[PDB]
RNA sequence: GAGCCGGUAGCGGGCGUGGAUCCCUGGAUGUCCGAAUGGGGGAACCCGGCCGGCGGGAACGCCGGUCACCGCGCUUUUUGCGCGGGGGGAACCUGGGGAACUGAAACAUCUCAGUACCCAGAGGAGAGGAAAGAGAAAUCGACUCCCUGAGUAGCGGCGAGCGAAAGGGGACCAGCCUAAACCGUCCGGCUUGUCCGGGCGGGGUCGUGGGGCCCUCGGACACCGAAUCCCCAGCCUAGCCGAAGCUGUUGGGAAGCAGCGCCAGAGAGGGUGAAAGCCCCGUAGGCGAAAGGUGGGGGGAUAGGUGAGGGUACCCGAGUACCCCGUGGUUCGUGGAGCCAUGGGGGAAUCUGGGCGGACCACCGCCUAAGGCUAAGUACUCCGGGUGACCGAUAGCGCACCAGUACCGUGAGGGAAAGGUGAAAAGAACCCCGGGAGGGGAGUGAAAUAGAGCCUGAAACCGUGGGCUUACAAGCAGUCAC
RNA sequence: UGAGUAACGAUAAAGAGGGUGAGAAUCCCUCUCGCCGUAAGCCCAAGGGUUCCUACGCAAUGGUCGUCAGCGUAGGGUUAGGCGGGACCUAAGGUGAAGCCGAAAGGCGUAGCCGAAGGGCAGCCGGUUAAUAUUCCGGCCCUUCCCGCAGGUGCGAUGG
């Protein structure tokens, strides 16, 4: 999946194997294949409660940057999932 | 023609109307229950009465 | 709608076949079939009786529905096509020159 | 909507024979309850009902010429009137 | 404006100029199932909460109301309340996925083809859209669609194949709102601050670069103007008016033939016993809406918008540009491979910035990315209308007809056959043989070999009658002679 | 065309008298004969959906005939607190709050809910109709629920 601040699906783009010179020629073999987004979990606190993020490796920082913006935010209310959501 | 007269007497049945109409239908549904019975035994009914009545009930229901 | 046509119940001339020139009043008009009965066409229904109730029911020669296009209305003359002049309120058919 | 439960008296040798006992019987709404039958037949012929039997009548399937069809179903019900009393209306 | 209680006659019984049936508009009522939504479930059934009612009615039953889930927002968590989603639609549309036969005269790259099909979503369209454009003109100026450019330029086991764009001709025509600097305010937090952050308001939107703040101009009533709002015209959802012929004759029946005559902004076409401008329905021309729908086309209002100079360098969309690895798109199959896109890695700048003009470098040009919206011109035909050197019942849609039926299949699904009396029912009283069927006579009709799956009624096939011929004959059945 | 040909679906089997009727080997009755009898008899479940009963009727359906019928037209016929199912329980399975997974569609899943020919639950004998019967009736017998009373006691649950 893709899920979080990430915003990245999983693109199906082929991988074609070839045999060759480049200084004599270059020929082929080709098939569809699915490229996945490097993707990790990120646990963080945010007031009370924990809260995980199924984010891509790229935007791991964005998530911390989000908790920083959350300090300026008024939250609580037994909001486990609810925080994440209201957490933009 | 029958309509005209019958219908006026219904906003005319506005003296205790809502209640009155209700009471009225009740008797009307019954007058017709008499018919459906009499028609059932056959020799004791001459049509229209039943539909004219059914239709009265209806508009009256309004 | 629009099924309506020439005259209603009244005096009419037959420009048909076996009764051309004949005259009579129309005693019925069947729009569902676009025809009218006058006093002209008459056929013999040897038939015993139409419906089982009643023993005898007649050899009646009664009038056969006449096609509505073989009959023309008529007044102080020989029957004219129908115009329509509306009064100062309603509307009524004036013939080719007179009322009614 | 109360004379709408009882539809019509059922006319049969079998139904007439029930008149001997306090057993009157007539066609009723198919979605009718033995209980609502009671409170209806009661307030329509002014008589205590003691017992109600009901049953459905699968409608016979007729056919006119090449056109094949079906009659409508009905729920027949037989009321038992308190000892003594009677429905003159049916007594014809 | 005279009839009417559908197709549908009959038994039975009613209604209409106190204007019915019928047609147009709006409203009412609308069982149960179905997104199906109180809960259940083997759709069309079963069981229940809360509130009010019905019965003697607390047990039972019924009636009215109400109670799914999900998103967004007020609700302080709360529990609430409020607007929205759900499902369907022939084709058309966009997005996420995505074949093989076949072609290459085998086959793997390649082709078929980003087609078929599956999925999600949009809507009367959808997508796209105001330039980090194109590309060689110190030129053009959003997007879309058509013509052309062009079978060009290219791509290609340089095979089979595939196949652009700019430019020109047309249709249509429209541009806009935000992010950020800075200013104000509401709330939170905390290392109380000349702060951090979140929300709300002002401000601002560009490539002759624009914007912010500061100073000078005068800063202005004016000037522009909606794609939002109001009204109106028009239009659609019933209708109405509408010219002019009569006689004779053949005939079952004239609309034919003959006589004389008439209208025409109408001699389109349909019907009437056959062949009709003038009999009927129409057609030409013209008339029409209380109610619903539509409606800048016309008219009006609001939102919104519009200037010059000087100075400061604050701002001008980030895991982005940018380079590398893996790919997709494009005419581009790794090719000298740029451009647009992006899964992995590294990772900036804010105009002395940054992208591009086919590797790269220089020069000279073009253009301002990483937020968003936008009518028309375009596509389609479930639906209504019009028209045909389109069909005429083995054709034409599978269905002219009670067909997605009968029937076949567990099911997905397959899928027929079947139209015509006659001008009129005048559909054959009554008698005759017969249990009936079905005949014979009578009668209707122009016609009954039009008598009822009845117009015409072909062929194979079965039959009665008649003519010629055949039982000592050898055969593609004919042919020639007598 | 084959062709009035093969066949007319178990070798348990027939005969006669009477009646009905337009018509009878074929329908009705009677007598005789034969076949089945752990079934070829009776009762229940599934499936089937009016084929049940009665009146009228024979064109077609019936491998012949047909007055007959499972066939046509029409009328009637199926009665429950205790039988069976449901307003009870849970099984495999299914579904599915929470939770997890997946390009979309979707996949998995605790509780819970659904799910029975299992667990649980109150009726027996006889009569009656052309046609129903633990269903109507008769006799005898029983269950749950609401209200009131009398007596009794810490009563009280999806928890143990
Ligand atoms: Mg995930
Ligand atoms: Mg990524
Ligand atoms: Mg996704
Ligand atoms: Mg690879
Ligand atoms: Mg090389
Ligand atoms: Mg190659
Ligand atoms: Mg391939
Ligand atoms: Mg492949
Ligand atoms: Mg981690
Ligand atoms: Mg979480
Ligand atoms: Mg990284
Ligand atoms: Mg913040
Ligand atoms: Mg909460
Ligand atoms: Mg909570
Ligand atoms: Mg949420
Ligand atoms: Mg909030
Ligand atoms: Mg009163
Ligand atoms: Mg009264
Ligand atoms: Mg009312
Ligand atoms: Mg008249
Ligand atoms: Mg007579
Ligand atoms: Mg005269
Ligand atoms: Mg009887
Ligand atoms: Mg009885
Ligand atoms: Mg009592
Ligand atoms: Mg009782
Ligand atoms: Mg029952
Ligand atoms: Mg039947
Ligand atoms: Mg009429
Ligand atoms: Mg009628
Ligand atoms: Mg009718
Ligand atoms: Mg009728
Ligand atoms: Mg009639
Ligand atoms: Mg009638
Ligand atoms: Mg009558
Ligand atoms: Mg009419
Ligand atoms: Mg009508
Ligand atoms: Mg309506
Ligand atoms: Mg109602
Ligand atoms: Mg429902
Ligand atoms: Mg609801
Ligand atoms: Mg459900
Ligand atoms: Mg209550
Ligand atoms: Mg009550
Ligand atoms: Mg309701
Ligand atoms: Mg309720
Ligand atoms: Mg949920
Ligand atoms: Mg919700
Ligand atoms: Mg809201
Ligand atoms: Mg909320
Ligand atoms: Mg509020
Ligand atoms: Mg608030
Ligand atoms: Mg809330
Ligand atoms: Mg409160
Ligand atoms: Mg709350
Ligand atoms: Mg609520
Ligand atoms: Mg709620
Ligand atoms: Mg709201
Ligand atoms: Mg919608
Ligand atoms: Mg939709
Ligand atoms: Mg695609
Ligand atoms: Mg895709
Ligand atoms: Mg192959
Ligand atoms: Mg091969
Ligand atoms: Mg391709
Ligand atoms: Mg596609
Ligand atoms: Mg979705
Ligand atoms: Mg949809
Ligand atoms: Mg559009
Ligand atoms: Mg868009
Ligand atoms: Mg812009
Ligand atoms: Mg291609
Ligand atoms: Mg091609
Ligand atoms: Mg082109
Ligand atoms: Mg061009
Ligand atoms: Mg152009
Ligand atoms: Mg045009
Ligand atoms: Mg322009
Ligand atoms: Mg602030
Ligand atoms: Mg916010
Ligand atoms: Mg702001
Ligand atoms: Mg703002
Ligand atoms: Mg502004
Ligand atoms: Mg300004
Ligand atoms: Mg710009
Ligand atoms: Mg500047
Ligand atoms: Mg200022
Ligand atoms: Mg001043
Ligand atoms: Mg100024
Ligand atoms: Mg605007
Ligand atoms: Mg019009
Ligand atoms: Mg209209
Ligand atoms: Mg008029
Ligand atoms: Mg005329
Ligand atoms: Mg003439
Ligand atoms: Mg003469
Ligand atoms: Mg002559
Ligand atoms: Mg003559
Ligand atoms: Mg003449
Ligand atoms: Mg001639
Ligand atoms: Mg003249
Ligand atoms: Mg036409
Ligand atoms: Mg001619
Ligand atoms: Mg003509
Ligand atoms: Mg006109
Ligand atoms: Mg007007
Ligand atoms: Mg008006
Ligand atoms: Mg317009
Ligand atoms: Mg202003
Ligand atoms: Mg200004
Ligand atoms: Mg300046
Ligand atoms: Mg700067
Ligand atoms: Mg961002
Ligand atoms: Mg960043
Ligand atoms: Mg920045
Ligand atoms: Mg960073
Ligand atoms: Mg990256
Ligand atoms: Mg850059
Ligand atoms: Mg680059
Ligand atoms: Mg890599
Ligand atoms: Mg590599
Ligand atoms: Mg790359
Ligand atoms: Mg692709
Ligand atoms: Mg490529
Ligand atoms: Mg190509
Ligand atoms: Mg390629
Ligand atoms: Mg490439
Ligand atoms: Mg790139
Ligand atoms: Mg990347
Ligand atoms: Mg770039
Ligand atoms: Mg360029
Ligand atoms: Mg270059
Ligand atoms: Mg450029
Ligand atoms: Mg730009
Ligand atoms: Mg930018
Ligand atoms: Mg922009
Ligand atoms: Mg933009
Ligand atoms: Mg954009
Ligand atoms: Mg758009
Ligand atoms: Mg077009
Ligand atoms: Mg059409
Ligand atoms: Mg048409
Ligand atoms: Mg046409
Ligand atoms: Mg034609
Ligand atoms: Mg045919
Ligand atoms: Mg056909
Ligand atoms: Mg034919
Ligand atoms: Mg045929
Ligand atoms: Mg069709
Ligand atoms: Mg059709
Ligand atoms: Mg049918
Ligand atoms: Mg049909
Ligand atoms: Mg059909
Ligand atoms: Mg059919
Ligand atoms: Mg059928
Ligand atoms: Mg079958
Ligand atoms: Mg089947
Ligand atoms: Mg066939
Ligand atoms: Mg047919
Ligand atoms: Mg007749
Ligand atoms: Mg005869
Ligand atoms: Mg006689
Ligand atoms: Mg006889
Ligand atoms: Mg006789
Ligand atoms: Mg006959
Ligand atoms: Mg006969
Ligand atoms: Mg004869
Ligand atoms: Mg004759
Ligand atoms: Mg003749
Ligand atoms: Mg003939
Ligand atoms: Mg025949
Ligand atoms: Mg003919
Ligand atoms: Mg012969
Ligand atoms: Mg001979
Ligand atoms: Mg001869
Ligand atoms: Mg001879
Ligand atoms: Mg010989
Ligand atoms: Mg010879
Ligand atoms: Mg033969
Ligand atoms: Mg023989
Ligand atoms: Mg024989
Ligand atoms: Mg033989
Ligand atoms: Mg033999
Ligand atoms: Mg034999
Ligand atoms: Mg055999
Ligand atoms: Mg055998
Ligand atoms: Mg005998
Ligand atoms: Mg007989
Ligand atoms: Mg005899
Ligand atoms: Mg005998
Ligand atoms: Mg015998
Ligand atoms: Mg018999
Ligand atoms: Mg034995
Ligand atoms: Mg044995
Ligand atoms: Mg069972
Ligand atoms: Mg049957
Ligand atoms: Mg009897
Ligand atoms: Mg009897
Ligand atoms: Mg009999
Ligand atoms: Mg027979
Ligand atoms: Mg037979
Ligand atoms: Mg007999
Ligand atoms: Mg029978
Ligand atoms: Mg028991
Ligand atoms: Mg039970
Ligand atoms: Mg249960
Ligand atoms: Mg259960
Ligand atoms: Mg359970
Ligand atoms: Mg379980
Ligand atoms: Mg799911
Ligand atoms: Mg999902
Ligand atoms: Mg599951
Ligand atoms: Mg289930
Ligand atoms: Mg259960
Ligand atoms: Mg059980
Ligand atoms: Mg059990
Ligand atoms: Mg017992
Ligand atoms: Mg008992
Ligand atoms: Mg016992
Ligand atoms: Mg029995
Ligand atoms: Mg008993
Ligand atoms: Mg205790
Ligand atoms: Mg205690
Ligand atoms: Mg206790």
């Amino acid at each position: 999946s893709g899920k979080r601040p990430i915003v990245a699906n999983s693109i199906q783009r082929r991988g074609k194997a070839k045999r060759e010179g480049g200084v004599g020629k270059k020929t082929t073999g080709i098939s569809k294949r699915r490229q996945y987004p490097n993707l990790q979990k990120v646990r963080v606190r945010v007031a009370g409660q924990e809260i995980t993020f199924r984010v891509a490796a790229s935007h791991i920082p964005k998530v911390y940057e989000l908790v920083e913006r959350a300090k300026g935010l008024r939250l609580e209310g037994l909001s486990p999932k609810e925080i994440k959501k209201e957490l933009l | 023609m029958k309509l005209s007269e019958v219908r006026k007497q219904l906003e005319e049945a506005r003296k205790l109307s809502p209640v009155e109409l209700e009471k009225l239908v009740r008797e009307k549904k019954r007058e017709l229950m008499e018919l459906r019975f009499q028609a059932s035994i056959g020799q004791l009914s001459q049509n229209h009465k039943i539909r004219d009545l059914k239709r009265q009930i209806a508009r009256l229901l309004t | 709608r629009v099924k309506m046509h020439v005259k209603k119940g009244d005096t009419v001339l037959v420009a048909s076949g076996k009764y051309k020139g004949r005259v009579g009043k129309v005693k019925e008009v069947l729009p569902k079939k676009y025809a009218v009965i006058v006093e002209g066409v008459n056929i013999v229904k040897k038939a015993v009786r139409v419906s089982p109730k009643y023993p005898q029911g007649g050899f009646i020669e009664k009038e056969a529905p006449l096609h509505a296009s073989k009959v023309r209305p008529i007044c102080p003359a020989c029957g004219k096509p129908t115009r329509v002049r509306k009064k100062f309120l309603e509307n009524g058919k004036k013939i080719r020159v007179c009322a009614k | 909507t109360a004379y709408d439960v009882i539809l019509a008296p059922v006319l049969s040798e079998k139904a007439y024979a029930g008149f001997a006992e306090g057993k009157y019987t007539f066609w009723v709404h198919p979605k009718a309850t033995k209980t609502e039958i009671k409170n209806a037949v009661e307030t329509a012929f002014k008589v205590k009902v003691v017992k109600v039997n009901t049953l459905h009548v699968r409608g016979k399937k007729k056919r006119l010429g090449r056109y094949l069809g079906k009659r409508p179903d009905r729920k027949k019900a037989i009321v038992q009137v308190a000892p003594g009393q009677k429905i003159e209306a049916l007594e014809g």
